[PDB]
This record gives C-alpha cells, structure tokens and sequence, in this order.
C-alpha cells in the first residue's frame, strides 16, 4: 500500500545533492515594534514597497510604507511570536502564488498553501500576485454568453464572457446563492470556475464546497478562502491572488469565471491596515485611495483577442482568444447605495443585481429587481433567441410595475391597461425559481415564448409554475431533438418559431398542468 | 470514496517526510557537533572570502 | 524587573530591559498596595517600553513600581473541576468555596480549528417556542444569535431556550456572563442550585461592574472552558450573555492604545477581534459545541458596525424589535428579518417550509397595505385585502406564547409547543379555518386547540 | 438614594472628555459612557448577611443591607432610542 | 502637593440632615460635619455571591407606582420622561 | 525616536566643521553636551517646561568644556526648539557623517573561533574593494556558531556559518 | 547627470531630496529608473529645504528609498498638432496604439493660462442634434460646453455616442476625445466603431483608464485640453468630448490626504472649486477659434447636491440631467425636461415658436407632477375633469420625448430615428393641443415622430 | 482502507528507522566539501536507535 516509505527517502536525500554551498549577501533590518500585526523595521536601505520581507521562522511581511529612518510591514499571517529586535531580512521577491490547472478541485488560502487536506499541489510554476490589466489595444469585445441558469438574470440581465457584473443586495438575500448556482452551471460549459471567499467564516465555507461536491462543479472549480480569522494582509490580498488564477487561463486562451464574495470585507480590511499604519482617514474613515483597490482589481477581468494570446504562449495557441468574467458581490446595509463602497463598486462595474429584502420576503426569489439592475452589454451576449424574447420581457416588467403603482385604486381599467397588468403578474410569477435547478437555454427560451406568445394568458396565477413544469417534462420526453439543436445552435428561424408553436399548441391541448 | 482514500493516502506520505525531515537535519546538527574540524572551518572562510 | 513609567486609565506602560522585553499576550504581576494586580501585554513599543491592560482597577499605581515578568500568558483551570463553580477572568474561583481541584490549565487565547476538522451536521433541535423553530429552526451544534435593543427580552429568551434545550441534552454546559447585570447571575446560579442542576454547569462571570480588562478577556476563558469539554469529545452547550459588551470594552480601551477611530469611533480591529473570537466556537469532528448568543444593538439601530459584523458569523438569526414588544406581544420576535440555515426544503420537509414562506408572505403584504391603513383606513381596502389583514392579524396573535420563565411577570402557566403542532395550527390558520374566531383567541395561548377553547369564553 | 439628572452627568464626562481630545463615539459621547453609568449604578444591590457579619467584623449578624437607587433620564420629544436612555 | 489619600468623601449618619458640596464640604450655614471617617469615592460593587435576591417592598405614595411598578429594596428604578413631565 | 529630527543639526554641525576644519574638537563637543543630557537632575530640568532661554543658559552654565561661539549657539538653536534631548542622535549622525566623509567604514566580524591575521587581512581587504572605502575589521565571535563567520558592513551582511547552512537547508522541507 | 534622491515613498506619493541650489519648480517633470522601466514624477510642492513632493505617474512598486532621481526642467510636454490625428496616447503623449513613433514636430506643455477676458465670443449659433429633448428644452451653441448629468446607469455614454455619430461626422473638421477614468473595454470598442466607419482619420484619442495610478488619471484631462488648443490656436473649430469629468476631481482627491492638505465639505479636497475652474476655464471658444465640448458628469448617488456635480454646474452653457426615476421606467433618453436648461433658450435665439413650445412642455409637466400625488393615494376620480385631460395629455407628452438612437439597437432591437427640430416643435404643438387626445399613452412610446406614433397606435 | 493504511504507517516505521542512518551525507559532505572519516562511527547508531 505504501511501499514509497523507501522512496519517501531518497526524494528526501537527493534534496542534499539539490542544496547549495554558495554565501548570499542580503540587507538585513531590525523589528523595532509590534503591534496588531504590524512591525515597524529599522534599517533595510534597499527594501523596495510592495516587497516580501522574510521574517524569523517561515513567515513573510509585505512592506507598505517606506518612510525616512523606518519601514512599515504588515505581517502575513499570526504576528504574536515576533519580538523587537528580532533580525529581518529584505528578499528581492515580490508576492508570487501558485499557479496552473492542477489547482482544480482544491482548496487554498491566499497564499496558495493547500488546505483541503489533500495533500500537496500539483501546479503549473507562479505567477505574480500584483499585475497591470490589459491595455486598451489587446481587448476584443465581449460577444459570448456566460449562462447563469437563471430566468430572471439571463433574460433580462445577460452577462457576457468578460463582463463585470455586480450582485449587490443587503445581508440575507441570497446573493451567495447566486453566484454558487452561476459556479454549478458552468460544469459542462468549459469555463472555468474560481470562488474566492473573504472574511467568510470557515463552516460557511465548508457547507459551499460540500454543495458544489454534491454536484459536478467542484472539479471545475478553484476555492481560495481567507478566513475572518486571518490576519487583514491575507484577507485584502485574498481577491488578488484568485485574480492571478483566473489570469492564468485567461492568457492562454481559455474561460475562466471568478466570483469575489464580499469586498465590502476586502475594504473592510484594507481600511483597518491603513489605519494601522497612521494613514489619514478619509470619507467614512476609509482610506482615499480605496477606489483604486478595487478598479485595479476588477480592470483585469477582460477579453483579449488573439494576438495577445499568441504574443504570450509564443505561438503555442493561435486563434483563440481567452475571457476572464468577474461577479462581484457588496453588501448594503439598508438598501443605501450612496456609501462609499457601493458607490465605488457600482462605478466600477459593467452592471449590477440589485436583490432587495422585500421582494424575497414577498416570495420573489431570486429577488432581481428587473428596474435598477441593468447590464451595459446586453444583447451583444445573449443567444440570437433569448435576446430576442427578453428584451422586450426586461422593459414590459418595469413598465408593469409601474403601472401597477398607479392602477392601484382605480375601480376602472381599459382593457390594455388589464393585458398590462395580468401580463405583468403572471411574467412576475413566471420568472421565480428553485435553488441549485439552473434551466438549460432550450428551456428557458421556450418558456419565454410561451409567455410572449400569449400562451399563459387564460391559465390562473397559481397553477402558472405548474404549468411550467409539465411543460418542461412533455417537452423532454416527446421533443428532445429540438431541444438538444436549441441548446448547441441557440438559432432561432421562422421554423424554429413555427415548431416552437406546434408544441405549446400541442401541450395545451393534450396534456394537463 | 476511492479518490478520499488516495488524498488520504497522499497526506500520510507527505506526514511521513515532514516527519524525517526534522529530525534528519537535528541528526546532521550533532553530526556536524562531533565531527568538526578547525582545519575544516579554516577551510570553509578561506573558501567564502575566497569569492566574497 | 520592569518598571511602570506610564498609567492611563486602564492602559499602563512598563519599561524592561532590552533584553529581557516580555512577549506579546505575557501576563505580568504588579503589587497594588494590598493587593495583586495582573497585567497583560498588548503592544511592544520601542527601547523595551511595552504596553498592557490591567486585569483590574488601576488606581493607586505609582510611576516607578516594580513589576514581575512571568512566562506565561493568562491561563485557567479546565476539566471537570470546573463544573458546578463560579470563576473569575483570571480563572480564580468566586464563590467561597475552596479552590479549584485543578488538574490542568489552558491558555485562553488559542487558534481556531484548521479548515479540514470541521464537521457539517443538519439535525434539527427542537424548541418549546413557536416562532423561533417555526420561523428560524437550528441545529444540534449551530450557532444561534439572539438580536435586540435595550429590554426587548433576549435574556428571558435565553433563559427559556436553557430550560427546553436541557431537557433533551445530559452533556456539559458552560454559561458566560459578559458585561451584565450581577443581580441576573446571583439569580441564575441560586436558581440552579436549587435545582440540583449546578453539578453539569461550568460558570464565568465577569459583569459589568467589572473593569474593562476582565470585561475584554472574560469571554475567552469561557471558550476555553468549552474547547476543553468539546475536545474530550463532548456535547457541549455554551452561552453567552452579551457578545456586544465584548467589543464596546475593546472600543473603551482603543483610544489609549493608540490607535485611530474608525467608522463610528469603533476600534479599527472590530472585525479581526470579532472574528477571532467567533470561529474558535465551532463543532468539531471530535465534538460539538452549540452555542446561543445575545447580541445587544446600540439605540436600536441594526445598522451599527457592531450588529453587522456579527450577522455574517451566525448560523440562525432571531431578532427582536421594540415595536411589537410594545403591542405586549411576546416573544417580540421580528418574523420578517429572522432567519436560518437550516430553512431549507432538503433538510426541514415541504409541508414546514410552505407553511413558514406562506407567513412570511402574508406578514409581508400586510405591512405593505400598513401604510394606505394608516392614511385612508381599512373601509378603503379591497375585500380581499380586508381579508389578508384579518389573517395577518391572527397570525401575529399566535406567534406569542407564554413562557415558564415569564410566570412571574405574566402569572399565567407556561407551555411548551410542539414542531407538529405549531406547523399545523399554522397552516390551518392560513387555509382560513380559523377565520370565525376573534384575534384575542389567539394572544398568548400555546396551541391551537386551546385557542379554540379561549374562543368560547372571548 | 434617588440621582437627579444622570444625563446632566453624561453631558459633563463629554465635556471633561472633549477637552480631553479623547476621540468621540456615537453622537459625542467617548466609548467610555456606558463604564460611567454602569459602575455608579451597579453599587446599588441587597448585601446577604454573610457579607453584613465580614465587612463589620461580626459587630452585626444576621442582617440584609441594602441600597434602592432611582436614576432619573431626560429624553428629548419622548424619544427612548436615543443613545444615552 | 500631593496627599496620600485616594479620593474620598465623608461619610457616617451624622451627615442626616446637611446640604453638603460633592467635595463632602457643607454648603448650609450650620456648621461643621460630624461623620464616621472617610470612604472611598470610586469601588467595586459586591460580586455575585455577595447579593441576595430582592423580596422587600419600598412603597412609594403614588397608586400607579405601587400597584403597576413595584419597587423593591435594592432594585435599580429607571424614571425617564420629557421636560417638565 | 529623535532619528528624524537630529539630522538637520548634525549636517549643519558637520558642514560647519568641515569649514572651519575643526570636526575633531566638535566631535568631543558632541560626545560632552550628551553626556550632561544623561545627568538625572538635569533630566528632570530638561523634562519641565522651562522657558527656551532659561533652560538654555541654565544648560550652558554645565558646560565650561564648549566652544562658546559655536557650542553654545548650537545649544540655543537646539533649545528654541526643545530638541536638546536629540543630542545624542545629533553626536551618532555626526560620526556616522564624520566616517562618510572620510569614506571608512566599520566591519564587524562574528565566528566560532578567533581568526588568523591572513584571514583577517584577505577579509579587509575584500570589503575594501567590495565598499570602495578603508575598512576597520572587530571581532566578535561568538558561543552560539560552531562554525563558519559572519560578515556584517553598514546593514549588509554575508553568511558563511554552518548555522546558516543548517537552517537554509532545513527550509527546504 | 541626475542630483536628488528619494526620501519618501507613501502609496502613490514620492518625496525627493535636491541640493539647495537646484530645486525643481513647481509643476516639473521628474525622471527615475524604477528598475527596468522609466519612471516620471509630477512636482506638486516645494516644502523644507530641497525637498519637493510629488506625484508618480505609474506605479510606485519596486522604488527605493536613495534612487537617483534626474531633474527634468519643464513641465510634462506632449505631441500636438495633425501628427496626433488617429493615434492613442497616454497621459504622457505616448502612443499606445502599437502603430509606431508619433513623429511630432511640435510639443507643448499641459500646464498652460487660460485665455484672457478680452479674447472671448459670444457667437451663439444655434447647433442641432437630432434629439428631440435635447434641441427642444435644451438647444446647444456652437462654441458652448455641455454637460451630461447623471448617476451610473442612466445612458451618459450611450447618449454622447449617439451626440457623436450626429455631429462629428458631419462636422467636418477635427476633433478630441478625452478618455479620462474610463473602462477599457468601453474605450476599445470606441476606437474599433470609429475605425470601422472610417473617420477615425478625423479624430485623435487620449486615454485614462481606471487602473491607471491617479497621476495618470489627474493629468490624463489636461492633455486633451492642449491638443484642442493648439488645433483652435491654429484657427479650427474643434469638438472636444471628455468621458468622465468627475474622475478627474476623484483622482484629486485621491492624492490630496498625502499630499498633507486637511479635509473638507464631504471629504473632498479643499481645492476642488480651484482646480474645477483651472480645468473649465481653458475650455472657452475664443475670437480665433471655437471649441465646442460635450462633458460627461458623474452624480454619486443621484444626489445632485453633491459638491462635485454643485460647482460644475455653474461652468456649462448646457445642463442636461438624466434621472433614474425615469429610467427606471425604461423611457430612454430618460432625460429630465424640468431639471435641463440651456442658456439659449429664449425667444431671441430661438425664435417665439421654439420659446413658447418649450414654456408651455415645461408648465404642463409641472402641473402633472403635482397632479400625480393626488392620483397615487386618491385616485383619479377625485379630480377635475380638466386636470384629468392635462394628467392625459402630459403622460402622453412624456412618453413622446422618448427615442430610439441607432446606436443603441444593441439593447433595444430595434431601427434608430432622426428628427429635425420643426417636426418635433410641430409635434408637441399638435401633442399640447387637441389634435391627438385619442391616441394611448403606449402608442408614443420609443416612436420617433408624431407622424408614426398614429401607426403604433392602430398597431397597439 | 483506514484500518489497512494505520498498519501500513506501523510497517513505514521502520523505513524511516532504517533510512535515518543516513545523515552524514546531509551536514559532512556539504560543510566540509570534501568526503569526511566516519568519526561519528558509533554515534550514528546511536542516534538511530534513540531518535526513532
Ligand atoms: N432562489 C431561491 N429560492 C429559495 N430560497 C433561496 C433562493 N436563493 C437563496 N435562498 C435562500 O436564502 C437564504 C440566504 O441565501 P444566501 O446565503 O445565498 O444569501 P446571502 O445574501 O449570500 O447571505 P449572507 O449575507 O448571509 O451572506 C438561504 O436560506 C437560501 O437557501
Ligand atoms: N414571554 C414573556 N412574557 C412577558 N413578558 C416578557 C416575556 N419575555 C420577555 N418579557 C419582558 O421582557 C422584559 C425585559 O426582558 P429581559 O430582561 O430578558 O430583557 P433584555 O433584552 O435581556 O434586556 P437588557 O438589554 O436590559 O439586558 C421583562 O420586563 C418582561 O416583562
Ligand atoms: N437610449 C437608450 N436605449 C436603450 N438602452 C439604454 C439607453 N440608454 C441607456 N440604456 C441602457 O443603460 C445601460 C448603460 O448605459 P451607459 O450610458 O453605458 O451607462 P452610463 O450612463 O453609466 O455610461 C445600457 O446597457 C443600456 O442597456
Ligand atoms: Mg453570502
Ligand atoms: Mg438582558
Ligand atoms: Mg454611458
């Protein structure tokens, strides 16, 4: 079973004829003072900021403020052994993690150190953790389809492969969820998946993973956790090094899908080491230059063309081009957009979900708010036939409940304003949906066409899901083929309509909600 | 199950070498200890100035 | 060997030499005329000047006074010795009994369990109270959160939660008061001692009278009472009087350590103090540790950086609101903003989770039309809307309950309510049948049927 | 014992405070208001006998001390979600 | 100069009776205090063992009060309400 | 830490030396005015809130050994500001000016064992050419290192120990 | 030679320490070798004895406390004239483009006066748009600057794409777009639309982007203001258009809490009405020529009252505000009649007809505002018979300023509409009076002209 | 295959025993540079059987 308990240790020997006799010369620097995680060196006149400062024992510190006589670090990782006087050495090393395909299905922490328990990581060599975007003449436009499974979000709301999209709602709403079920949508689509979690408290993230192991998405998926125990270095580094991962598919021509959840945290952190380190305080007490954290951050999300691609693989990979599409979460307190983080995120991003607290208490769930959610891309990222029936659906549920608004009281109602309003209701009850059942695209476009067409009308509000759901199930047994040409053209023609209305015809004359 | 059991199997050999390893190098500390030499060091700062 | 050179409030500075600067997290001793005084090392300042708290009233501390360096940090009796005894910060005993049989003692600050330790479990605990297992149901080594302003009722919640959970637990418990009143832990303790139930409960006090540093490090030698029980394989049960009392002692004692405001004058460190504290009270694959906390919400505001940070650590979250306790409806729990984990078809069957999402969605419309009420008055409403008020009214009637505990305030007999019959009474009001009785049917009564019973005489 | 104006108190730790350039909390009260009122009030309690007889010396046995205290609170528009009450 | 004494205050039953300064100084025009030494003005309050339970009745005159609000000895009575109420 | 601030009076008290090419006698100046700075009553003195011109008369009054027209300007100057408790950063900058400016440097050397001469003379002069400045070797070897040395100029430094080794080797576990 | 040394380095803030004799002036440009790549500082203040602080234009990682910094004796100078044309450029006149060298022959520096008081115009020649509420309620000048107000996500872009298919291609002559703190992708896919409808020759390109540290986006507007200025010196008329003028003020304050500057307002820098007015004041069309400019305003959280959209509005000739509330209801352009106002507008410029048109739009869109409270609580019934017909016919003039632009078929999926300025003058005209009381709400909605609005309703 | 990998460890044991032995290439041949005399020719066993 394990007969590599002799081999175990010539791995372990040849390690000495791998070791090197060769005295290194190092700048060498004095800890005058620790406190809350952060050290103040004396000393280390060629530290340069942002470096890795090596400190007794295996443990780093990342120089942030290089003033005259004194450098400020932040220790990365538990600070309390560290003692003054204690002597540091300057490396020459930025923050490099971890990277490659082999991080699929394991999880690690910010620093790359896999904690799943299982076992150590096969990976690809390292990649810098801080790194510039691309410039504006390597991009190419964004014209693919990233497919949530939502109704709701993927009709009204498209997001597109190398989009931003922002999911920002207040606590409870059910903003994890979503993005979760955008993870376990992509296990069959090719894109890969990284969900980053920042502050999150460990069985939270214990309870994710065994979702997403509970289905086929986890061997399509990176996890990088940053604890709220952890010292605030890992936790505000935490996206960056996801954003390394997720650049290491994007280069090489491959779709990668990165989920930070809550930077509101990462700010959270990033204020608390600013003001550790006696930086003035800005709005909200949160350091001035917090929009440049997460612009830097989110600006390496894009798509790239093809030149850039072959430019760096060398001409490995010719022809494709690689996509890195982020959703973002932040958490409002009250609905109050107007705080400093939201307001920097929803300036930042390409869009945004807005999911609010009284249309999930309503039974609305998910609880998009079709009027403030707007994506920037729109239907430049959907199939021809989803763009086709949602982009009057988005509108015409806005404009419902606006006249829903003003029809409230009126004994009177002229009979459009009536289609208006009993359209608007049963496309409301018609978009709510189940947790961790993501719709493929055929069925969602035919569900969308049997609203649009005005299939639903005479059915009553209550039985509509059920009505969706035998829908689904005759259509399964009795018309795969066509399903299985919409799902891989996603085309749509005056014979695809046609045969898209011999069906609801058919099922609801012969068969029973 | 089956891929649980190998990780496992994995994590107990990667235990193992954290295990040698330690000890290994506290062995090599009393090695170095009774087995010094002075021409030996004098060797060793001859050779370090030597390419300083 | 040291020397004090500065005293702030609670905050003293000690000068030692430079080659002998005590550690982070060091307990020092200092005598403080005829007595004794701790101090804990905090920060280290340069040239061997170290800040530290005291674990004490810091008056009458002179400059110059010599203070001893020992080795160790705080560290407490734990084991069984503990059981059935009231303890100090310091793990010194407070009641006059004699010392503590002790046979081993922990540090209490200690690192959380590692990412592969821990363990998922989904077995549903049942409780006496309607809309909290209704509403907000949790499981055996969850993590609940009692949320409120300043006399909504977490602590008689908390007492009743006590008083059912133990009924179906014979594991350890460990009580920690942080920050409250002295009056409410002599009660506590003689009223287990009467009960002969002392003999299975560890007890830490540290209550508001106390200076900041007992306040402030109080709570972690609870946790490490309650890790000694978990890792010896256990099922314990730990509660904690008042989480927020915990960081308001972190926030006194901020501004002389130096360090800036942030937010709304809160320690920059809130969220790391938090979060340190939190994910050590986690269950284990070794054992389990279920936890109930109160978390007290400045000027009623559960927008303050203190309530908000601790959502996002809790499995299931009861909240309390002002508003109903003031109809006299107890508990005065918010149905619209408590939540739980656990709410979730897989785990709690259909027929619970349809019942509980179609009272929401009924309290949910009704505070909706609330507003066009308040105005224009019900005659204007829609007979349907009349009717959606009518059954909202009832249901809010019958989430309140009478607790054993409240006897002394509401004389009447406690009850205790069952999953089953709560879900039925429920659903059945919603279906409407139930529409024929009055709401006063329903105010304070335990079950259905005794609802129907309280119809006959109005 | 019956304390009159505990928030006229209040108003006064601010100003010694204030001028004390310790950093405000919630209006501008310091963190520290909460400490204030809790240690003047938690003095108030009934004493069981065993502590009458050790602090005496045994000069009285058998006795409960005790200390009713009546705190008076000012609010502004009736408002009781104000910090201070 | 610096005196050895921590704050305190005068204290004894011989203080029945005077309008005294917070300083324990009277402000009254009769005269010097007879009192039973000092006391310190800030301590701890009993710990938890130290208390009894409240079971005793202080009958304030007011119906309201006594019949809706029982006070008892020992307890902490909060009287909060606007100006002039 | 007085680091920052003693700066500007050493380089102003050095560039005055230099012109009148005196740096020894202000040298021995400096080490003087911090050894009265010491002085338990006078630290006292210096820690009241004495009037600037008080203070420094009553400061050059213990000093009889000082250039008046030059000491006890600097004195007042450092006075005006209450930076009389920076003179003993003020006599370090100094020197360490004082060693830049006449391009020497010390080099502290640490070993399991004293060194021979060549060692000691191949070592100087490495780190003379290695500085491009005159070099003053000390040695101060130590218990701790069984063997190998240590070289430490200005803050860098070079690493031969055995100990070094051992722990560099057992990193990469 | 280089003669000073880095002393400081705090985020994006550099310190550096030069002999007495030689300290940079203000507003200098620096030089250090950060490594491998060249680096440039921007002197903001000269402070102690030699020490200047000053703003990186790049990223501060790698540097080192003692590097020799090289003194630069100008400001940041950058390409200008027709070698500029169809080229991208950074903040410091870099092409970016990969099309190779600029190959200028004259450079200028960003930091220039404003023109004085007796250099002015006046000349308000009446510039159309094809965008009925913006010729309507809000009629542009040539020469004058307009501003497009906004919280994020009401169309700001999208309406200065369709601003500028209408106007710079027919404009016949050069133009500038600024590209301060914009996206990238945005900014990419600009560039490739003006490419492929081939009149990028016509247009030059300066680009900001986000990730940019906030020297680049503080100075990255100030490039663009002297390229356009040396095309009007040259005598041309120009149209200058600026992404985002707000990121410029952001970047401001970014940089303000190092610089050791104290807080003000809502945490702005105290000089924000200075440097707002500095910026603003170059933008003037002059007796030898005339720049015409459309700015973008970024309003955080709607809140007009913010310090930031509050100083700007002063400096515009033309306000056009868009509101959520209305696009909300998805009624693009979602501008706000009662909030846009233009200097224009009055009946010497306009002309009576246009004049009175807009007044009686104006009037009747404020009574319904008023009339729409009484609706929400007590229902229509409860008004009178002539405040139903205005409640009627201004929900019908509402919908009416909505068109669709073709560049945003994209969203909708549908053809974009043009309109002149008399077609839509005749068409509120006939909207105002009797003429189309029968028609529904719905049938004006994302029409076009009133002369199509008839077919939507019989197809309604 | 836990209870089959517990007995494995117990197996692995004495591998990690035996391979200890050989520690003299690990400090000797790398401080020295040069082959070294086994001087410590007794207190390798000796470590071998004490350390494990
Ligand atoms: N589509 C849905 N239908 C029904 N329940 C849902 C749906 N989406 C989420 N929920 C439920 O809503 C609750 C909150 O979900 P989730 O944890 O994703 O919220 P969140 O906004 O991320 O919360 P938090 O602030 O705690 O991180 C859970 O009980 C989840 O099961
Ligand atoms: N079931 C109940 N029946 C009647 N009254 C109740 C009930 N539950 C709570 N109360 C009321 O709650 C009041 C305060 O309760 P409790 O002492 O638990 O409050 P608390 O929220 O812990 O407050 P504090 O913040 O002051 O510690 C009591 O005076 C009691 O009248
Ligand atoms: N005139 C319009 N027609 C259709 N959609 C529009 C229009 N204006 C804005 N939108 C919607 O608003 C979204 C954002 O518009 P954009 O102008 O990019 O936002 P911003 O004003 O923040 O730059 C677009 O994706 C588009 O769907
Ligand atoms: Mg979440
Ligand atoms: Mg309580
Ligand atoms: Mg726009």
């Amino acid at each position: 079973m394990q007969l590599n308990s002799t081999e175990i240790s010539e791995l372990i020997k040849q390690r000495i004829a791998q070791f090197n006799v060769v005295s290194e010369a190092h700048n060498e620097g004095t800890i005058v003072s620790v406190s809350d995680g952060v050290i103040r060196i004396h000393g280390l006149a060629d530290a340069m900021q942002g470096e890795m400062i090596s400190l007794p024992g295996n443990r780093y510190a990342i120089a942030l403020n290089l003033e005259r006589d004194s450098v400020g670090a932040v220790v990365m990782g538990p600070y309390a052994d560290l003692a003054e006087g204690m002597k540091v050495k300057a490396t020459g090393r930025i923050l490099e993690v971890p990277v490659g395909r082999g991080l699929l299905g394991r999880v690690v922490n910010t620093l790359g150190a896999p904690i799943d328990g299982k076992g150590p990581l096969d990976h690809d060599g390292f990649s810098a953790v801080e790194a510039i975007a691309p410039g504006v003449i390597e991009r190419q436009s964004v014209d693919q389809p990233v497919q949530t499974g939502y109704k709701a979000v993927d009709s009204m709301i498209p997001i597109g492969r190398g989009q931003r999209e922002l999911i920002i709602g207040d606590r409870q709403t059910g903003k994890t969820a979503l993005a979760i079920d955008a993870i376990i949508n992509q296990r069959d689509s090719g894109i890969k998946a990284i969900y980053v979690a920042i502050g999150q408290k460990a069985s939270t993230i214990s309870n994710v993973v065994r979702k997403l192991e509970e289905h086929g998405a986890l061997a399509n998926t990176i996890v990088v956790v940053a604890t709220a125990s952890e010292s605030a270095a890992l936790q505000y580094l935490a996206p960056y090094a996801g954003a390394a991962m997720g650049e290491y598919f994007r280069d090489r021509g491959e779709d990668a899908l990165i989920i930070y959840d809550d930077l509101s945290k990462q700010a959270v952190a990033y204020r608390q080491i600013s003001l550790l380190l006696r930086r003035p305080p800005g709005r909200e007490a949160f350091p001035g230059d917090v929009f440049y954290l997460h612009s830097r951050l989110l600006e390496r999300a894009a798509r790239v063309n093809a030149e850039y691609v072959e430019a760096f693989t060398k001409g490995e990979v010719k022809g494709k081009t690689g996509s890195l599409t982020a959703l973002p979460i932040i958490e409002t307190q009250a609905g109050d957009v107007s705080a400093f983080v939201p307001t920097n995120v929803i300036s930042i991003t390409d869009g945004q979900i807005f999911l609010e607290t009284n249309l999930f208490n309503a039974g609305i769930r998910p609880a998009v708010n079709p009027g403030i959610s707007v994506s920037r891309v729109g239907g430049a990222a959907q199939t021809k036939i989803m763009k086709k029936l949602s982009g009057g659906i988005r509108t015409a549920l806005a404009q419902y409940r606006e006249l829903a608004a003003f029809s409230q009281f009126a004994s009177d109602l002229d009979d459009a304003t009536r289609k208006q309003l009993d359209h608007g209701q049963k496309v409301t009850e018609l978009l709510k949906q189940k947790q961790y059942a993501p719709m493929s695209v055929a069925q969602q476009s035919l569900v969308l066409f049997a609203a649009e067409r005005g299939y639903l009308a005479d059915v009553e509000l209550s039985k509509i899901g059920s009505f969706e759901a035998a829908l689904l199930a005759y259509v399964d047994r009795d018309h795969a083929p066509l399903m299985q040409e919409i799902n891989q053209t996603g085309g749509y023609n005056d014979e695809i309509e046609g045969k898209l209305k011999g069906i609801l015809d058919s099922f609801k004359a012969t068969q029973s909600w | 199950a089956q891929a649980e059991i190998e990780a496992e199997r994995k994590r107990a050999r990667e235990e193992l070498r954290k295990q040698v390893a330690i000890l290994a190098v506290a062995g090599a500390e009393k090695i170095i200890e009774r087995s010094v030499d002075e021409a030996a060091n004098s060797d060793i700062v001859d050779k370090l100035v030597a390419e300083l | 060997t040291g020397k004090i050179v500065q005293v702030i409030g609670a905050v003293v500075d000690v000068e030692f030499p430079q080659d002998a600067v005590p550690r982070v997290y060091d307990a020092l001793e200092v005598q403080n005329g005829n007595e004794r005084l701790v101090l804990e090392v905090q920060q280290q300042l340069g040239g061997g000047i170290v800040r530290t708290i005291a674990m004490g009233s810091s008056d009458g501390l002179r400059r110059g006074l010599d203070v001893k360096d020992l080795e160790h940090p705080i560290e407490v009796p734990v084991g069984k010795a503990t059981l059935g005894r009231i303890m100090n910060v310091l793990g010194e005993p407070v009641d006059m009994k004699g010392e503590i049989g002790e046979e081993e003692r922990w540090a209490i600050h200690r690192a959380a369990p590692s990412y592969e330790e821990l363990s998922n479990s989904q077995e549903l605990l049942e409780t006496g109270i309607k809309v909290i297992d209704l509403m907000a149901p949790f499981a055996k080594g969850g993590k609940v959160g009692l949320f409120g302003g300043a006399g909504v009722g977490k602590t008689v919640n908390m007492m009743e939660l006590i008083r059912n959970i133990a009924i179906e637990h014979s594991g350890y418990s460990v009580f920690a008061g942080v920050g409250e009143r002295t009056r409410e832990g002599n009660d506590f303790y003689h009223e287990m001692t009467d009960s002969n139930v002392i003999d299975k409960v560890s007890l830490v006090y540290g209550q508001m009278n106390e200076p900041p540093g007992n306040r402030l490090r109080v709570a972690l030698t609870g946790l490490t009472m309650a890790e000694k029980f978990r890792d010896e394989g256990r099922d314990v049960l730990l509660f904690v009087d008042n989480i927020y009392r915990y960081t308001l002692a972190g926030t006194e004692v901020s501004a002389l350590l130096g360090r800036m405001p942030s937010a709304v004058g809160y320690q920059p460190t809130l969220a790391e103090e938090m979060g340190v504290l939190q994910e050590r009270i986690t269950s284990t694959k070794t054992g389990s540790i279920t936890s109930v906390q109160a978390v007290y919400v400045p000027a009623d505001d559960l927008t303050d950086p203190s309530p908000a940070t601790t959502f996002a650590h809790l499995d299931a979250t009861v909240v309390l609101s002002r508003q109903i306790a003031s109809l006299g409806i107890y508990p005065a729990v918010d149905p619209l903003d408590s939540t739980s984990r656990q709410l979730d078809p897989l785990v709690v069957g259909q027929e619970h989770y349809d019942t509980a999402r179609g009272v929401q969605s009924i309290l949910q419309r009704y505070q909706e039309l609330k507003d066009i009420i308040a105005i224009l008055g019900m005659d204007e409403l829609s007979e349907e809307d009349k009717l959606v008020v009518a059954r909202a009214r009832k249901i809010q009637r019958f989430l309140s309950q009478p607790f054993f505990v409240a006897e002394v305030f509401t004389g009447s007999p406690g009850k205790y309510v069952s999953l089953k019959d709560t879900i039925r009474g429920f659903k059945g009001i919603m279906e409407g049948e139930y529409d024929h009785l009055p709401e006063q049917a329903f105010y304070m009564v335990g079950s259905i049927e005794e609802a129907v019973e309280k119809a006959k005489k109005l | 014992i019956i304390y009159d104006d505990l928030s006229k108190q209040a108003v006064a730790y601010r100003q010694i405070s204030l001028l004390l350039r310790r950093p405000p909390g919630r209006e501008a009260f310091p963190g520290d208001v909460f400490y204030l009122h809790s240690r003047l009030l938690e003095r108030a309690a009934r004493v069981n006998a065993e502590y009458v007889e050790a602090f005496t010396k045994g000069e009285v046995k058998g006795k409960t001390g005790s200390l009713t205290a009546l705190p008076i609170i000012e609010t502004q528009a009736g408002d009781v979600s104000a910090f201070v009450p | 100069k610096a005196t050895g004494r921590i704050l305190e205050v005068p204290v004894g039953r011989g203080l029945l009776g005077r309008v005294v300064n917070t300083l324990g100084a009277p402000i009254d025009g009769k005269g010097p205090l007879d009192h039973d030494g000092f006391s310190a003005v800030e301590a701890i309050a009993p710990g938890v063992i130290e208390r009894q339970s409240v079971d005793q009745p202080v009958q304030t005159g007011y119906k309201a009060v006594d019949s809706m609000i029982p006070i008892g000895r020992g307890q902490r009575e909060l009287i909060i309400g606007d100006r002039q109420t | 830490e007085f680091i920052t601030v003693a700066r500007p009076y050493a380089k102003a008290a050095f560039d005055f030396a230099v012109e009148h090419q005196s740096v020894e006698r202000w040298q021995d100046m400096l080490a003087f005015a911090a050894e009265v700075t010491k002085n338990e009553q006078m630290a006292e003195l210096l820690s009241g809130a004495l009037a600037p011109e008080t203070l420094a008369e009553s400061f050059i009054a213990v000093a009889g050994e000082q250039l008046d027209e030059n000491g006890q300007n600097l004195i007042r100057v450092m006075a005006e500001n209450g930076r009389l408790n920076a003179l003993p950063d003020v006599l370090e900058q100094f020197i360490h000016l004082r060693a830049v400016s006449e391009a020497t440097a010390e080099v502290d050397v640490i070993s399991a064992a004293a060194l021979s001469e060549q060692q000691l003379a191949k070592i100087s002069a490495a780190m003379e050419k290695r500085l491009s400045r005159k070099v003053k070797l000390n040695a101060k070897i130590d218990k701790s290192v069984m063997a190998g040395v240590i070289i430490r100029a200005g803050d860098m430094v070079i690493d031969g120990s055995v100990r070094g080794r051992l722990e560099r080797l057992a990193d990469v576990l």
